[PDB]
């Protein structure tokens, strides 16, 4: 026997954050399964989704206040601020991305408050779980933009134009580091017409980089000999030199950015070459990235884009609604609320549970 | 003057069967008709068979720059084999085969010819071609409404009909080799 | 007279960044026996360094010493007053002049007796296609118009499927469709958008559908000044097609006027919020009432932007386009080294814009009057 189940969805107020947890679409097969949905007045306004279509949905809307009155499940994009995790009841449940590197103080409040919450950044990494990987989502549709920002930036096109005004050569364009943002801007950039060559450690992301006709980049081997990191070092400087346009996506989680452009590095590109730097959340994978701005040094130009989610974000907000929607067959049941505490991807996700911290690094940077 | 020499996709695929280097030559005709993955499709096969393949690209081909660029350029056609008139022409007289795809002006010998309102224009050496197949839907003229002496030279064969549907059943006879 | 000298300033217009000729051109016209002068930074917008034009055969100068000994004054907008004044006997100025944005400088012109030739009245000949600027720079419009776009949608425009399920592509319209709205339909087209195509001549359509695009199929033929009648039926059908789309691109303009207005305010009234204008038109006016020309604006959740120097933008292959075709153009001022030109020829006699003083464009003629 578990009660009928409630959900929660309050509009973001993280700065520059648009997108919502959950969008009309979403909202009403939630309905349709048997749950309530409470939404907060203006919640998907940053993702053009009016008060007067979640109504249609099925949804409530309500005023902040409200919004966590008999909810069993908070929905969100960022962690809950103050006031609203202040106002969570007992049995509660917030699901939402948390990155305690960035949000510590929220993190100690919620477990001041002895919350449970699963972290969406904490979804296992595995085959069974891919529709409800909010990372991939949103990384998608973050290389998808940076190659968008990148052609904008760019001084050059990048199609070959055969013209009565001479033959435009194809843009280079290199994408470092190949996980799903880069994939996505590989494709994206293949789709406007460049060469594009893709960096990766991995054997793997560059046999995926090959099918989307990206040329793999190959070092002349692949600890080390000091010797033969500068040998490695200065091949990939050599294959960086010649590009127009380099998107780098490295990151790792809980640490900086790795440094793929060092300072000897963006030396040899040409004037006009465009850095569009995925990973500034994180420090930036470009020693000239200045996060959330776009520089010039030497006529490089230098981008360290903050959440592009947040500019796509009428598809964000759908796709990360999805992932909610995918996971909530684990917390949802028939309607009521059933939480699956046993199976894998909660227990990977699960970050505190009744003030609890569950997850060993998030304890100790707590600590 | 001369003929008109229609010939048959079995014909021209007997042509293509045997050749050691084939130049494709696209022009507006080839966008109408939206041929452009066909044509990758039959350049894809030749290569397959140890045919030389490449593509002559038009400075003012189709109606806007850079038509024939996107159009192969969706179709995934390696940028590399896409040459333009200055380094393609002189290789002319070398290509077994030059097919001609929806293009009319920008290979018409009058460009030459100062009374021609083409006059000025710089063309495509396809004429200096071995031999010469055109695909057409028959008797269209080009953007300037003249006349093209190339279709009616002893080693120019037309093959008439919508440029998908004829690289379709040209592929289909080509595969039957 | 001597060995013809070209002269290339740096650009000073709002915005502007390209310059006029690039130095692979410059190097090109040194080989055939010009020499060439070239501003202190002129290709600093186009990331062509002062070095580059010296290694070209250029000797680089300041500003005040540009014009001395110069035939040729190659610009990219009109030469600015200091310019003008330094202008030597029987020199050709050769550029971009649009005298309706710029009367008082071509008056100025006048007054000093130069000779110009407009790059705007090029005629579109076979002979002057290589020469064809208007081309060229509307090429780089519609390009830069689809990136805009695709950057200011809130939405993808390819269409997507992953595990997390399928997104629609986005549906774009571009209305005018010259060159600019070509390449435009062709790089919206290729990023995987649904793309739609406005406008009214047939063969403008067509050539929209060779890139894949969709014409747009009103009510009444377009092909005729309409009743009074008629144009409802035409404005009614075509704002219900507008309504359903996720992203206008707009490009008509008519030279030397104000440009037409395609989106009316009940047309942008009917538009989702989360739409996307991108107004070509701008530095004409706009093709959409709420256009704020070098402004993005929202309003109703409509995202509206009138850029105004996309050229500027693409600065490396704009420049790179626009000195091939002053480079082709100057078969017709240069002949082996001299300078040479060919007043005779029908693509400079369309295009001079003022020999000596004397106006010989009539609408400039009145313009002045
Ligand atoms: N590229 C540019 O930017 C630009 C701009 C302005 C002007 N132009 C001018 O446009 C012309 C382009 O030359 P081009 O050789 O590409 O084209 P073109 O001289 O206009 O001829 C294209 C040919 O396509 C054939 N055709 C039409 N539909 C076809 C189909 N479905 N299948 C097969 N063939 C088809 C037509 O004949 P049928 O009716 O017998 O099928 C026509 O002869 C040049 O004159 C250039 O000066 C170009
Ligand atoms: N069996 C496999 O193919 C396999 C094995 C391990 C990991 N993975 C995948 O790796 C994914 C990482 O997630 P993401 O798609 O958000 O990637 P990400 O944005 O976390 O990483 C960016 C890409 O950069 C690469 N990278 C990291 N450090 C680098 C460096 N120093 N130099 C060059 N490249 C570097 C990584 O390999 C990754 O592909 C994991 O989630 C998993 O899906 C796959």
């Amino acid at each position: 026997h578990h009660h009928m189940v409630t959900v929660a969805v309050p509009k973001e107020r993280a700065p520059g954050e648009r997108r919502v947890a959950l969008v009309p679409e979403v909202v009403a097969r939630l309905v349709k399964g048997g749950a309530r949905v409470r939404v907060e007045r203006g919640a998907g306004e940053g993702a053009y989704h009016p008060d007067e279509a979640y109504q249609e949905a099925g949804a409530e809307v309500v005023e902040r206040g409200e919004l966590l009155k008999g909810a069993h499940l908070l929905f969100t994009v960022q962690p809950p601020p103050e006031d609203l995790i202040q106002a969570l009841e007992p049995g509660a449940i917030v699901v939402g991305f948390v990155q305690p590197h960035k949000n510590l103080e929220l993190v100690r409040a919620l477990q001041a408050k002895k919350a449970t919450v699963i972290a969406m950044e904490l979804i296992p990494r595995i085959t069974r779980a891919q529709s409800m990987d909010a990372l991939s989502s949103q990384a998608t549709v973050a290389g998808y933009l940076a190659a968008i920002h990148a052609a904008r930036l760019s001084p050059r096109f990048f199609p070959m134009l055969t013209t009565a005004a001479g033959t435009i050569r194809p843009a280079k364009v290199m994408v470092m580091g190949v996980g799903v943002a880069g994939l996505m801007a590989i494709a994206t950039a293949k789709r406007l017409g460049a060469q594009v060559f893709a960096y990766d450690v991995r054997k793997a992301a560059l046999e995926q980089a090959l099918s989307l006709g990206a040329k793999p980049i190959e070092l002349p081997i692949s600890e080390l000999t000091e010797e033969e990191k500068r040998i490695q070092h200065e091949a990939l400087r050599d294959h960086v030199a010649g590009m127009d346009v380099l998107i780098t996506t490295a990151q790792v989680p809980g640490r900086r950015a790795p440094i793929l452009l060092t300072e000897d590095m963006v030396e040899r590109l040409k004037p006009g070459t465009v850095v569009v730097d995925l990973a500034a959340e994180s420090g930036g994978n470009c020693v000239l990235t200045k996060p959330g701005e776009v520089v010039e040094v030497r006529g490089v130009r230098v981008y360290g884009p903050l959440n592009l989610p947040s500019e796509l974000s009428v598809h964000a907000s759908e796709m990360y609604a999805k992932n909610l929607y995918n996971l909530s067959s684990l917390l949802i049941e028939k309607g009521a609320f059933a939480p699956k505490w046993e199976d894998e991807i909660v227990r990977a996700a699960l970050l505190m549970k009744e003030g609890e911290v569950l997850h060993g690094p998030t304890k100790a940077l707590l600590g | 003057k001369g003929s008109l020499k229609p010939i048959d996709v079995e014909d021209a695929a007997v042509m293509l069967a045997y050749a050691g280097k084939v130049v494709f030559v696209p022009g507006y005709g080839m966008a109408l008709s939206q041929a452009q993955h066909k044509l990758k499709e039959l350049a894809d096969l030749l290569e397959a068979r140890g045919v030389e393949v490449k593509f002559a690209i038009h400075p003012v081909a189709g109606r806007m720059p850079g038509h024939m660029n996107v159009l192969l350029a969706e179709a995934g056609v390696d940028y590399d084999k896409l040459k333009d008139l200055e380094e393609i022409n002189p290789e002319f007289p070398t290509v077994d085969v030059a097919v001609v795809i929806g293009a009319n002006d920008v290979v018409n010998p009058a460009a030459r010819r100062p009374g021609s309102p083409l006059y000025g224009m710089p063309i495509l050496d396809v004429d200096k071609a071995k031999n010469v197949i055109v695909i057409k839907r028959g008797q269209g003229k080009g953007f300037a409404g003249v006349e093209n002496e190339l279709f009616y030279a002893e080693n120019t064969r037309m093959l008439y009909g919508d440029a998908q549907k004829v690289l379709t059943e040209l592929i289909q006879a080509l595969k039957r080799l």
